[PDB]
């Protein structure tokens, strides 16, 4: 009852509440399921329809001549308990309850009855009040959100419906590759803890991003225990809703709950090795970098820049994150002195001057990455007439390939429309690129933050 | 078993431990406290005072005292067998007088606490995370500025150390004008044990070790309150 | 002279060092001057050429049969003093010295002599070591940066070269309308105070953004005095380079200067009513909002959202900036209750729920703006199935127009590619729109931070 | 003119004002100081101490001694002439023994300072911004935690008020356990006047009012340093 393998990888899924009316939510889910390419059996359930979207329809899940793993329930709340009973009779393992009108509108009684009854059949509940879920490795889009996402290794769990389903679309724009989207909504039964356990053991998932408004009473200890063990291998980024006192009360009112302690949540996340994001932008910028790079093996981070200004913005940003640069290895300085002028600066950042052509980015990036005393690289570029943005990007691509290793790299590029395209180009290659030097630096700082978070957890688990 | 202190209190419907009991309970977990004895007779108070060493504080022990200072239930800086016998009778005579309807548990003989760096160690129960330890510097730093750190128990050595270094008043522990660096290992050790107390004793609702005094070598809890549920 | 009217609006400009070779810096500047459409006289200056780009060329400025206001000097440092002498003889008022190789490479004597020589002829020096300057109202692009910018009211002053010329290009991407770009580089003579004095009086300029590494010894008092009075009418945003100790050293070596005190600069900025941005993105987000909006008349800020999660992100972001939301006026709550369901929230943020169709954004936005007791509005949108991003955006535009008034508005929209277009649509109409609720809230916070900064200055200038 | 003190010091090749001269100077600007007399005789001290009232504090005024306490140049709480009189010779010996290089301007007689909330008011010259005033709370708050605010002079009333509210230890001014709120207006007044001293007197490189005591009514500068250039 605590393994979620058949939720994410079902053989058969029923959609209860799909209709001949294509505008209904049930129908929208069914359309996403078929167009995203689910290869198992899909069972529309409707009282009267003979078929929906070319599939044989049944009036009850219990009429389906097959073992249904998952039932996506899109009927009004006054109908839900009846569908649960029939799912229970049919041996359904998971009820994914889209339906709203439970604890979030003050009807806790109905919600607790829903969970009570599902459990009497050995059935778990996701939600209620959710937009569904997606699992890319099973080609399963059981949401009424966008019909597609970029495939990748990021799992995104959201307690928020509207922001969750919107961020699902935002991942495409920000080039974030997704393994799963899970709407948890009211969290009446299955929650973050249950999901982390699954994503811990999921080889398709390498990073976990959570939008979290609150943890249930009595559940926090289990949360730290699971998240800390996940964090040893996979970074967890939490966007905490209500991270200010004022906001905690606002979240405390949005959900129907008393306001958790801000300070104690912060400490729980630290003890979990969790990275707390203060914003969507930070969370996505960090997710990109953590998805696409290994953690650095040491603190010999190099910043390479064709302008002092960007370098100083970077330095200040790194310093705000407790990251301080040190002198570059003399082997590296010697390597770069082969092509840069003598009024170049080598303090770290390594300033190759505003006169640097495209090729110096290739040569500079290659030299840094191949050097055995360099652990990570942030490449900064300010667009000038002596260069082309795409040429610089392609230089970075080639240097990364040539070096034939994986050291973390982030790229900050500042300029006009040509830079926007070059940055887009890099991100499509899964090279973490950003349109400012502070964002590229913030993203690299996330890689270090995670390495320090993992180390915190390792140390706290040390055997006496 | 030190749990007898908790069971005894529960049976008598009390919602907290008496201050000497809280100290004994804490002590049983290996948290150092300022030395104390419960005097049954005047002869014992005198003998305890010699054992503990002068100067001693004498105070009435009874579940009835809302404020021990103003029932004439506290005599201070007693430096001799003479002065002990004197205060041992003024207290009882004065406390019998001003609150006759009050079971006198006894009179507490308390060791002098040399001055040092004051700390707060606390334990509370968060609805989400359960027993949580709190650390802060004493005086105005917690009371006025609320400069505190929290770790969810049980605490590892890593948790204890980082939560100490995290408070804004940390430098008061590493040496400043007129004060040597204090024993951080002792502090870590007390924090971990405070967490253990909270994890193991579900009947303890909260705990405040305050003041705790840190010295170049070791720490000593001066006062301890434990609330039951 | 101290008056820069004829630096920015010259009748005649000379380009010294333009060449038959179109790759050289002088030639790039000359090319930008002609393409951006300068209407005065342009005089290419070159030792041998008879004409450059269809214009009569002269060997010396002093041979030009005209009064030359501005000489743009793009010859090597060893020839600069010679050109200054000639310009001096010719009665030139402003020498815009592109050339590098002065104080920033350790040649102090040469820089001081450049200035000494200019002043003996009553000539002011911009630079040296700069990429030039642009002034849109004079259709004057005397830079070798991008050929074009969007026209508007923002003046951007930059002490950094490479970052400066790249940010010039970034303004286009971020839809920021520019009145002026000024590279000040080494600041050997003309500096921020002189420019601020000009932009104070310039009716084309409404907002001043400065990338600032440092101020000259003995110049800071005058800086406060001037910036203070400017801030009474025009917002100044400063991107401070070296606002951490390690970064202060980082900028100390890029520039040829010692690092000033971080804490005292920050107090000086506070006494000047200046908004200090810690990043390019913050500065540009804030500049955009300050450029397109009046300051709020009071504190009755309303947040309108179709998502609870977005609303709490906003609340937290406002709280971090010292901005706290108050319950909306009862008349507004009544106006909105006419179309929203009972499970809508009115705590502020006003949550019109996730099922809000496009036109509820029109009606909601209109009601808030028209209401006498609402001073400012932040509108948050999460892309759901029931809305269209562009429809929501057009509703916000229509509501702003139909309200008639000018109250500050910012917009935060989350979703896929359709949101990115809607956001772009709003920005091209000069409605400050952002792809996340935190950036929309941070932008509105800047409008309030500026109102508060202006108040700080007004109170400090109080008569005794 | 009080500028005569600056001129005298410059003429004698000195690079700071003597403690009593510093306080006279400060006082002439309307910043309140603890009362003082410079004793040129064992007899005059004892009188000046009779006059100023009691108790008094005695310390050495010498162009050559800077950190006074560790050379034994500071004696305290001297209620009778006789109580003082031993101190006069007592310090004299102690400085004679340990600074025979030092020149003895006299011994300083200092009026007593009731305890209060201690403050620092500083004046420095920043290369960019010129005369700058700084504020912070005394003791560990400036010295250890570096909790200070700055404002470029001259200071408006707004500058003074906001820089006081800005420091982290600000709540030490608005009442806490065993301490009333102090006179914020009087602090603001002194801050503004400190700024005026810097703007007007180019010969002053630096000034340190430390400690300054804040009371419910008024403030008093206890010690002042003025550095010349
Ligand atoms: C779940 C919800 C969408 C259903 O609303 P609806 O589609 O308008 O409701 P309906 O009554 O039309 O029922 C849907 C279909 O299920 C059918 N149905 C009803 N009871 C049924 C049952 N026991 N078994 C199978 N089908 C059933 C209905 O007949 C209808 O099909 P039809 O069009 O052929 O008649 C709605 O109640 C709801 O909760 N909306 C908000 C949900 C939400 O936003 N959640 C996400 C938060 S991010
Ligand atoms: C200013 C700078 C670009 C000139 O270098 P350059 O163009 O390669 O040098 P040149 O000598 O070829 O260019 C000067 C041109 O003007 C001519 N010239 C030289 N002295 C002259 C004079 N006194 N009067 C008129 N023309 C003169 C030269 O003949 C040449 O023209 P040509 O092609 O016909 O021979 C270079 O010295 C420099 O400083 N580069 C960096 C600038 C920079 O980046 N600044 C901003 C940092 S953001
Ligand atoms: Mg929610
Ligand atoms: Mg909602
Ligand atoms: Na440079």
């Amino acid at each position: 009852m605590n393994d979620l393998e058949r939720l994410f990888n079902p053989s058969a899924i029923a959609v209860v509440g799909a209709s001949k009316d294509p505008s209904k939510i049930g129908s929208q889910i069914l359309r996403n399921l078929l167009s995203y390419g689910f290869k198992g059996k899909v069972y529309p359930i409707n009282p009267t329809a003979d078929e929906l979207m070319g599939l044989k329809c049944y009036p009850k899940v219990s009429d389906v001549p097959d073992k249904v793993d998952v039932a996506v329930i899109s009927v009004p709340s006054d109908k839900v308990l009846g569908v649960i009973d029939d799912c229970g009779k049919a041996g359904v393992k998971f009820a994914v309850v889209i339906t709203s009108g439970f604890k979030e509108v003050g009807n806790e009684e109905l919600e607790e009855e829903l969970v009570r009854r599902a459990h009497s059949y050995g059935m778990r509940v996701l939600g209620p009040n959710i937009f569904g879920y997606l699992y890319a490795p099973a080609r399963l889009n059981a949401t009424f959100g966008p019909k597609d996402v970029l495939s990748g290794n990021v799992a995104f769990i959201s307690q928020s419906g509207a922001l969750g389903i919107a961020l699902m679309g935002y991942t495409v724009v920000e080039n974030i590759g997704i393994s799963s989207i899970v709407s948890v909504g009211n969290k009446a039964d299955l929650d973050d803890v249950d999901l982390l356990d699954f994503f811990d053991k999921d080889p398709n998932t390498g990073v976990i991003m959570i939008y979290l408004e609150g943890i249930a009473p009595g559940r926090g200890r289990m949360f730290i225990d699971v998240a800390s063990r996940v964090s040893l291998r996979k970074p967890i980024i939490v966007i905490k809703a209500g991270r200010t006192e004022v906001g905690a009360r606002a979240a405390a009112s949005h959900t129907g709950s008393i306001a958790g302690s801000v300070a104690i949540y912060e400490s729980a996340f630290k003890q979990s090795g969790i990275l707390m994001a203060k914003s969507v932008e930070d969370a996505f910028d960090w997710t990109k970098a953590l998805s696409w790079n290994p953690i650095p093996e040491g603190e010999r981070l190099i910043v390479l820049t064709n302008g002092g200004g960007a370098g100083v913005q970077s330095t200040d940003t790194f310093a705000d994150n407790g990251i301080y640069l040190s002198k570059p290895p003399e082997s590296l300085i010697q390597e770069i002195k082969k092509f840069v002028p003598p009024f170049a600066s080598f303090a770290n950042p390594i300033d190759i001057t505003g006169m640097a052509p495209d090729d110096w980015y290739y040569m500079g990036t290659l030299a840094a990455l191949k050097n055995p005393d360099v652990d990570a690289l942030t490449v900064l570029y300010c667009q000038t007439a002596v260069t082309t943005p795409i040429g610089v990007a392609k230089g970075i691509v080639d240097a990364i390939k040539e070096a034939g290793n994986s050291k973390p790299v982030t790229v900050g590029m500042v300029g006009g429309p040509e830079v926007a395209e070059a940055v887009s180009f890099l991100n499509k290659q899964r090279i973490a690129a950003y349109p400012t030097p502070e964002r590229a630096s913030s993203a690299m700082s996330a890689l270090y933050a995670y390495a320090r978070a993992r180390s915190y957890v390792m140390k706290s688990l040390a055997v006496r | 078993s030190s749990r007898d202190l908790l069971l005894k209190a529960k049976e008598n419907g009390r919602k907290s431990l008496l201050e000497h009991e809280a100290k004994y309970f804490i002590s049983s977990y290996g948290i150092p406290v300022t030395n104390i004895r419960l005097a049954k007779s005047e002869e014992e108070a005198v003998n305890f005072s010699r054992e503990i060493g002068f100067p001693v504080v004498l105070k009435i022990v009874s579940p009835q005292v809302v404020h021990k200072s103003d029932v004439g239930g506290v005599k201070v800086n007693l430096r001799s067998e003479e002065e002990v016998r004197k205060a041992y009778r003024e207290i009882i005579e004065n406390v019998k007088r001003n609150v006759p309807n009050a079971e006198i548990e006894g009179i507490l003989v308390q060791e002098f606490a040399p001055p040092g760096v004051e700390l707060i160690i606390g334990l509370l129960r968060d609805p989400q995370f359960g027993p949580t330890v709190m650390f802060g510097l004493g005086g105005v730093f917690v009371e006025l500025f609320r400069d505190v750190s929290f770790r969810v128990a049980p605490l590892s050595e890593q948790d204890a150390e980082s939560m100490i270094k995290e408070v804004k008043a940390y430098k008061l522990l590493t040496g400043f004008r007129g004060m040597e660096p204090v024993d951080i290992e002792a502090i870590k050790d007390a924090l971990i044990r405070a967490g253990r107390i909270g994890v193991e004793n579900e009947e303890i609702a909260e705990m405040d070790l305050n003041p705790v005094i840190a010295y170049p070598k070791g720490i000593k809890v001066v006062d301890a309150r434990i609330i039951l549920r």
